[PDB]
């Protein structure tokens, strides 16, 4: 019966079930496998259990004695599903770009959700935008707020999440996440800090000249090359502009680009009231003095400064926060800051 | 269990690992091999094979013990390689027209002249190296096969040369073909040699190309195009009137090809006819067609913001503000007249 | 790592760590370090563990590398001659004269030989008159390809030094080695990184009972 | 359990049992001395308390607040190791100077693949210190971004680096380390207290002014009083003149006027 | 250090084709390609003095492609003079003031 069929399928299997990546679709009941060291014979492939479901370059079950194709690999999962396969919205504290929000909207949601305009005005959707600037000003923050502000299930993909030194694990995660983006849904595969090709290295990593080079080749051929977009929103924002390979600076790969200054007085007071709200404010302290002195508050000093000001105060268990506590909080946060002459020597 | 015992009956054979080839000896072939990465193997095949079906640079079957060559296979297969503009950069058009059609159409202007049919171009240049090949596709006959030298950057010895023969003979099957190799800057024109033991598949591949392009069944009703951004690194082997013999070039057109491409991309989308281009042309200081196409895209972005159908020169005005002031580099022009 | 009685997961030197049983009679309080265990080839059955291994390639040279020299024999360095003499040969062995003025247990020292000198010659003279476990090396030997080669070199040097006897050891290379200029992102990123890291981490501030007073010049 | 190195046989790879690699290589120890040689440089110790015992002493006072605890103070400045070790040593339970700092290219990354194994230890060993010094760096920085955001055994543990700051400035984002505290060297008051301290045990020529010695130290790096004691005793081999000549060896260069 | 006595012993120059050496190279280009024999290479070589091989080679190829323009079967001294009087790798001018 069926139990006997399963017992026979197990009879075909050798107790030590090695693992070998398929090389090519050759269906004369034998394939050309590649185990952890690349055992590539014309080993038989079990016919009844699906022999042709898995593609070439995919892990399958292998024998030990003859390394025969034992079967399709088990359901494997990458360590990023919880971040990518997603189970703050527009703005919980309006007071920042107040515009790049709208622009990433028009560049991602409007194209993706209603792509009935690119034939309405002979146009093409933005296949890629880059957003960059200081180490935290409103680049990835907007993307995080855009994840909730969308009619689609966004995906979070840390640029370093794709750094696994296993053989082809780079291309493996490319394949997995892209089979997601294409055969899960029209998703929002957001990948940040993707500028990691320029001027550093790792200890938990081998020679990148020949380890992640073909990995990036696979990733590029996947995203904006072959098996092209269609409607697969995978936009690549950054922080820098320089250290990158111009193989993608050319359009097509990515079309638009956006930067991020640091917020202005109008937005300084905004994010102040956003953060200074977390404490019973001693209103005699002058936010505007902090705003003009710290006139280049990317967005970390504001948060850190107000949190540490609350800490300074509530160390004394006071409700109000005198100005000196704010001074100490900021100056601890704000090291190495000398904005006087120059200049410094004028008006 | 539809075949749960035949697989247990196919068992009598387990041989022929990957076993790539290196080269071969004489007085007996003695083909040289590496299995996967282990070592070099100057093997003697299993005589029940062909002394030539084991062409070096192929993963052939080979004994698990004696390493004698067995039933091969190239499981590396084909999936490795990926016009109203007639009249562009003006001078380029005539030389291109001649080099393409006149041998393809009338081997009399040269053969009787004794000069040779111009059948090659040393192009160098937003220039449009592909758009020219496509305006040619309007004219060769109807054949246009894209093979970019970038994809041609492959890391398998002879696989490049094997693709050379593949493309060269697929072209010779058809006629009036087009084969567009670019990034010869990335490919190389001067025969740089390093003891790195690396980029030599390019070496064998390019010698095979020299063999198979022109002469030895030349392109004829086929055009195989290797061109550059710059004639910077040439070689005394390419200036041959048989391989590449026109040496055209183009760069940024002033405004006329510009205006033309403006109108091209305009009618290519929902635009307002009452707009002009020479005004926009003055706005355009220096740009490639894609940049200009990007202006069109930004006009489309405005027409996505505001409900526009015939994209007006005011939509294009904002698009110009963007591309040439808000995208000239960033924004750093104003505050001094 | 050990799991049960006389059975332990033990790092190999062949390419495959294993979890093997050991000869039980071995004192159970001796299998704690990653020391030189010894097992059978196939069985991989631990027989005993050895403390030492992999000398520091000079191992004090152990013979009579003593240049057989007295005080004045050096080519005229009376300042350094007297200084090293009475501030080393007496303090190197002493416990109470320093304490007779509560001075301190001493540590490293420095020389510099220009044209027409002999600063190194003084070092070799002392190397004669020193009669303990002193090992000689050159800092130049710390710069190779792979990770931490020279760093691990000096590390194991420190280990074996504090192990054998905290008496004396010396190394001779300062220039292009002890480079205070950590600041150029062009060349020797990881190289100068590991160089100066080993330098400072082995400075340790000091260690106060080891390898008393290496010099350089 | 997932990610468990367990009992397996090369014979037929039939899994046998479950086993619970380089723990001690980092987890291996300085029960140091007291503050007896600190003498006036105690405000930084107060800050040490405020920023280290606050993640330790009374969690019920800022968990009552509800806001996250601090991770790093960047105890930088004029090179600190000695006393920064010997001071919270008095806790003798949480001061675990594992610090991963020695083996930059071996213990870090290439073995601290994800240092979360050490974070695992910390989750078992809430009384543990985390000292640090100088893209692997940026990788472990991302590890920090994952962990020290008010998330550890004592929720912040002890995640601090110290150096003496021109590396990759990404860490300089306070969202990765909250405090940044240089080490102001001792001065007249502190220098004089440590003067009496470092002159305590040596059987000097007692009855001697140490204030001029503290002053002659222009903000000496703490233990320099001990070194001057060493220089003094050497001259005597301890009158005030001994320490005078001691600083004279110590302080000279600065010298060489004719450039006023 | 590169030319003394055993490395590159002799050092002889390649003088510019004087007057009719240029025409010699030119007819070497102008021999296979079918030519109308009404081509005196003497006038050609004379009316372009101080003209190196390359120029002359570019001249004869220009003349070949010129007869190719009309589609001729022969090379006329008109086209030869056209090559002689081509850009000669000279430009442009603006001429700008
Ligand atoms: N609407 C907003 N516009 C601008 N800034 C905001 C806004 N809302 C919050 N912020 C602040 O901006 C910061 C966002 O920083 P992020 O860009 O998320 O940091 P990050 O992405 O880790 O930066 P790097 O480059 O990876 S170190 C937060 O700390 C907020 O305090
Ligand atoms: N001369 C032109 N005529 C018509 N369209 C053009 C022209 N130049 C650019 N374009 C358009 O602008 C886009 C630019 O593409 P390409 O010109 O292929 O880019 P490119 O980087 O110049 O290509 P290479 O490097 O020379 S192969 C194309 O999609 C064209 O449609
Ligand atoms: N008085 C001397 N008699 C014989 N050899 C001497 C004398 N002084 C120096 N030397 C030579 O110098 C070496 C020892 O002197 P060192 O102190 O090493 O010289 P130095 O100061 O390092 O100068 P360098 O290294 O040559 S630039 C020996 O190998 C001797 O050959």
């Amino acid at each position: 019966k069926q139990e006997e069929e399963r017992s026979k399928v197990d009879d075909l299997r050798g107790t030590p079930m090695s693992v070998g990546t398929l090389e090519e679709i050759i269906d004369d009941n034998h394939a050309i496998v590649s185990t952890s060291v690349g055992s590539e014979h014309y080993v038989s492939i079990l016919s009844f259990v699906d022999k042709d479901l898995l593609e070439p370059g995919c892990s399958v079950l292998l024998n030990h004695k003859v390394h025969a194709v034992i079967g399709v690999l088990m359901d494997d999962t990458d360590p990023l599903v919880t971040v990518m396969k997603v189970e703050q919205e527009t703005y919980a504290d309006i007071g920042g770009l107040d515009n790049q929000i709208q622009e990433i909207k028009e560049s991602v949601e409007l194209p993706l959700t209603h792509p009935e305009y690119y034939e309405e005005m002979g146009i093409k959707p933005p296949k890629g935008v880059i957003l960059y600037g200081p180490p935290g000003t409103g680049k990835t923050l907007l993307a995080k707020a855009v994840a909730n502000q969308t009619s689609a299930t966004f995906l979070r993909v840390v640029g370093s999440e794709l750094i696994q030194k296993y053989l082809g694990d780079g291309p493996k995660l490319v394949r997995e996440l892209f089979r997601v983006a294409e055969e899960h849904a029209p998703s929002i595969v957001f990948i940040d800090e993707i500028d990691a090709i320029g001027t550093k290295r790792y200890d938990s990593n081998s020679g990148g000249e020949r380890e992640i080079q073909r990995t990036m080749l696979e990733l590029l051929n996947q995203l904006d090359g072959f098996d092209s977009r269609g409607d697969v929103k995978v936009i690549m924002a950054t922080n820098r502009i320089e250290t990158l390979d111009p193989a993608l600076i050319r359009p097509g790969r990515i079309d638009r680009k956006i930067e991020f200054p640091l917020p202005d007085e109008k937005t300084k007071k905004r994010i102040f009231q956003i953060h200074t709200s977390r404490m019973t404010l001693a209103d005699d302290v002058t936010l505007d003095d902090l705003i003009m002195a710290k006139d280049d508050l990317s967005g970390a000093d504001i948060k850190a400064i107000c949190t540490e000001a609350g800490l300074m105060a509530l160390r004394e268990r006071r409700m109000k926060v005198t100005n000196e506590d704010f001074k100490k909080s900021k100056e601890n946060v704000l090291y190495k800051k000398q904005e006087g002459t120059p200049e410094g020597l004028y008006l | 269990a539809a075949d749960k015992q035949t697989l247990q009956s196919e068992q009598p054979l387990q041989v022929a690992r990957c076993t790539k080839i290196i080269n071969a000896d004489s007085e007996d072939p003695k083909y040289i091999i590496n299995v996967k990465q282990f070592a070099k193997f100057v093997v003697d095949l299993s005589d029940q094979v062909a002394p030539t079906d084991i062409e070096e640079g192929m993963r052939v079957g080979v004994d698990r013990n004696k390493y004698q060559i067995h039933i091969p296979l190239p499981p590396k297969i084909d999936p490795t390689v990926t016009y109203s503009d007639v009249g562009g950069c003006k001078e380029q058009i005539e030389k291109l027209r001649e080099v393409v059609e006149t041998p393809l159409l009338h081997p009399e202007r040269f053969v009787n002249l004794g000069i040779e049919p111009p059948k090659g171009v040393l192009l160098f240049g937003g220039t449009g190296k592909t758009l020219c090949a496509r305006a040619v596709a309007n004219r060769t006959d109807a054949c246009f096969i894209r093979v970019i030298g970038s994809e041609l950057v492959q890391k398998y010895v002879g696989e490049g040369a094997r693709m050379v023969r593949e493309l060269f003979e697929m072209a010779r099957t058809k006629k009036a073909c087009l084969i567009f190799f670019d990034e010869i800057d990335a490919i190389g024109g001067a025969r740089f040699d390093d003891g790195a033991g690396g980029d030599n598949e390019v070496q064998r591949t390019m010698l095979e190309l020299i063999n198979q392009l022109d002469g030895f069944d030349p392109r004829g009703n086929i055009k195989v195009l290797m061109a550059t951004n710059r004639p910077d690194t040439l070689d005394p082997a390419l200036m041959r009137p048989g391989r590449l013999d026109r040496k055209i070039e183009f760069s940024l057109p002033d405004l006329e090809g510009r205006t033309h491409i403006f109108k091209i991309h305009a009618r290519s989308m929902s635009v307002e006819r009452d707009i002009r281009f020479e005004l926009l042309a003055r706005l355009c200081p220096n740009s490639t067609g894609a940049e200009i196409r990007s202006v069109c895209t930004e006009a489309g972005m405005f027409a996505i913001r505001a409900r526009r159908k015939i994209a007006t020169e005011k939509d294009f005005l904002e698009a110009v503000n963007k591309v040439i002031k808000s995208y000239a580099k960033f924004s750093a022009t104003p505050r001094y007249m | 790592e050990a799991v049960d009685q006389n059975t332990a997961i033990v790092g190999s030197t062949t390419g495959s760590n294993y979890y093997v049983r050991i000869l039980s009679t071995i004192d159970r309080e001796l299998l704690k370090p990653n020391a030189s265990v010894a097992l059978h080839k196939h069985s991989n059955a631990l027989v005993d563990v050895l403390p030492p291994e992999a000398d520091s390639s000079i191992m004090m040279l152990t013979s009579d590398q003593k240049p057989d020299v007295m005080y004045a024999d050096i080519g005229g360095m009376d300042i350094q001659k007297q200084e090293v003499r009475e501030a080393v040969e007496l303090p190197l062995t002493h416990f109470e004269l320093y304490k007779q003025i509560g001075i301190d247990p001493p540590r490293g020292v420095l020389m510099y030989g220009p044209p027409g000198c002999g600063k190194t010659m003084l070092a070799k003279a002392v190397a004669h008159h020193t009669t303990a476990a002193f090992i000689r090396v050159v800092g130049s030997e710390f710069v190779q390809k792979y990770l931490g080669e020279g760093p691990r070199m000096v590390r194991d040097v420190f280990r074996l030094a504090k192990e054998n006897a905290p008496a004396i050891i010396f190394i001779d290379e300062i220039d292009a080695i002890a480079t205070k200029r950590f600041d150029a992102q062009t060349g020797a990123d990881r190289e100068v990184q590991r160089i100066l890291l080993e330098l400072l981490n082995q400075m340790d501030g000091f260690d106060q009972n080891v390898n008393v007073k290496v010099i350089m010049a | 359990t997932p990610n468990c190195r367990v009992a397996l046989r090369n014979d037929s790879y039939t899994l046998h049992k479950i086993l619970p690699d380089p723990l001690v290589s980092l987890m291996m120890k300085v029960p140091d001395s007291t503050y007896e040689m600190i003498g006036g440089l105690d405000k930084q110790i107060k800050e040490i308390k405020e920023v280290i015992e606050l993640p330790v002493k009374h969690p019920e006072l800022f968990e009552a607040l509800g806001i996250a605890q601090p991770k790093g103070v960047l105890l930088y400045g004029p090179p600190k190791t000695l006393l920064a070790r010997a001071v919270a040593h008095h806790t003798d339970c949480t001061f675990i100077r594992v610090s991963g700092s020695e083996l930059v290219q071996k213990f870090i990354g290439e073995g601290a693949r994800m240092v979360r194994e050490l974070f695992v230890m910390a989750r078992e060993h809430a009384p543990s210190i985390i000292f640090m010094d100088e893209s692997e760096v940026q990788r472990t920085m991302l590890e920090l971004l994952n962990q020290l955001d008010g998330f550890e055994a004592t929720k912040n543990i002890k995640v601090i680096m110290a150096t003496n700051d021109i590396l990759d400035s990404a860490l300089l984002r306070p969202g990765r380390i909250d405090r940044k505290i240089e080490f102001p060297p001792p001065n007249e008051e502190a220098r004089l207290d440590i003067l009496k301290i470092h002159s305590r045990k040596m059987n000097l020529t007692r009855g001697i002014n140490l204030r001029k010695i503290a002053e002659l130290m222009p903000g000496a790096s703490g233990a320099e009083v001990k070194g001057v004691c060493t220089e003094a005793g050497m001259y005597a081999l301890v009158t005030q003149e001994d320490f005078e000549m001691a600083v004279a060896k110590v302080m000279q260069k600065d010298s060489e006027k004719n450039m006023s | 250090a590169l030319l003394r006595s055993g490395r590159l012993d002799r050092k002889i120059e390649f003088p510019m084709p004087n007057e009719e050496a240029r025409a010699r190279i030119m007819q070497i280009h102008s021999r296979k390609m079918n030519v109308s024999p009404d081509v005196n290479y003497e006038e050609l070589a004379r009316c372009t003095d101080d003209f190196n091989g390359a120029q002359c080679k570019a001249v004869c190829v220009e003349a070949g492609m010129i007869a190719l323009r009309r589609g001729a079967t022969e090379l006329t001294h008109e086209d030869y003079m056209e090559g002689i009087l081509e850009v000669q790798a000279k430009k442009k001018a603006n001429l700008q003031y």
